[PDB]
């Protein structure tokens, strides 16, 4: 066959996000909850420190 | 001007085909009500920055 | 009756002041629905008697 496009597993996306912390600014409460209460809203919680 | 220029060649030339792979499925028990109601039915492995 | 006069002492030279500390907030898919609305919203860290 030809074979013109070649698959992936997962898409890239052409806009992405950056940030600028600021390491003094720290909450005294650790909050917590379940593992499928973390995985599906998980690294979007760890881009927005 | 050029850049911008090379930037538009890039997305054009493009031949990607997305494969559904790795999805797990979450129960009702162990989801807040609240997060219950996003998901759908089954939300793709890996995660998303949202 | 001396001890106990002593102890009457002890409860009159008294200065201490709380400090809030360690505290954390559970999850309401975390919690029985008999334990949910005991909390206010965060328990202090560590644990009580009761």
């Amino acid at each position: 066959l030809s074979d013109d496009f070649k698959q992936i597993s997962d898409p890239k996306g052409y806009l992405t996000y950056s940030v600028k912390y600021e390491d003094q600014f720290t909450k005294k409460d650790k909050l917590r909850a379940s593992e499928a209460d973390d995985r599906i809203v998980g690294p979007t919680v760890n881009l927005f420190k | 001007v050029s850049g911008l220029l090379m930037v538009l060649f890039k997305v054009m030339t493009d031949n990607r085909l997305v494969i559904v792979g790795e999805t797990t499925t979450p129960m009702s028990n162990t989801l807040s009500t609240v997060v219950n109601n996003v998901l759908r039915t089954t939300y793709h492995n890996n995660v998303g920055v949202n």
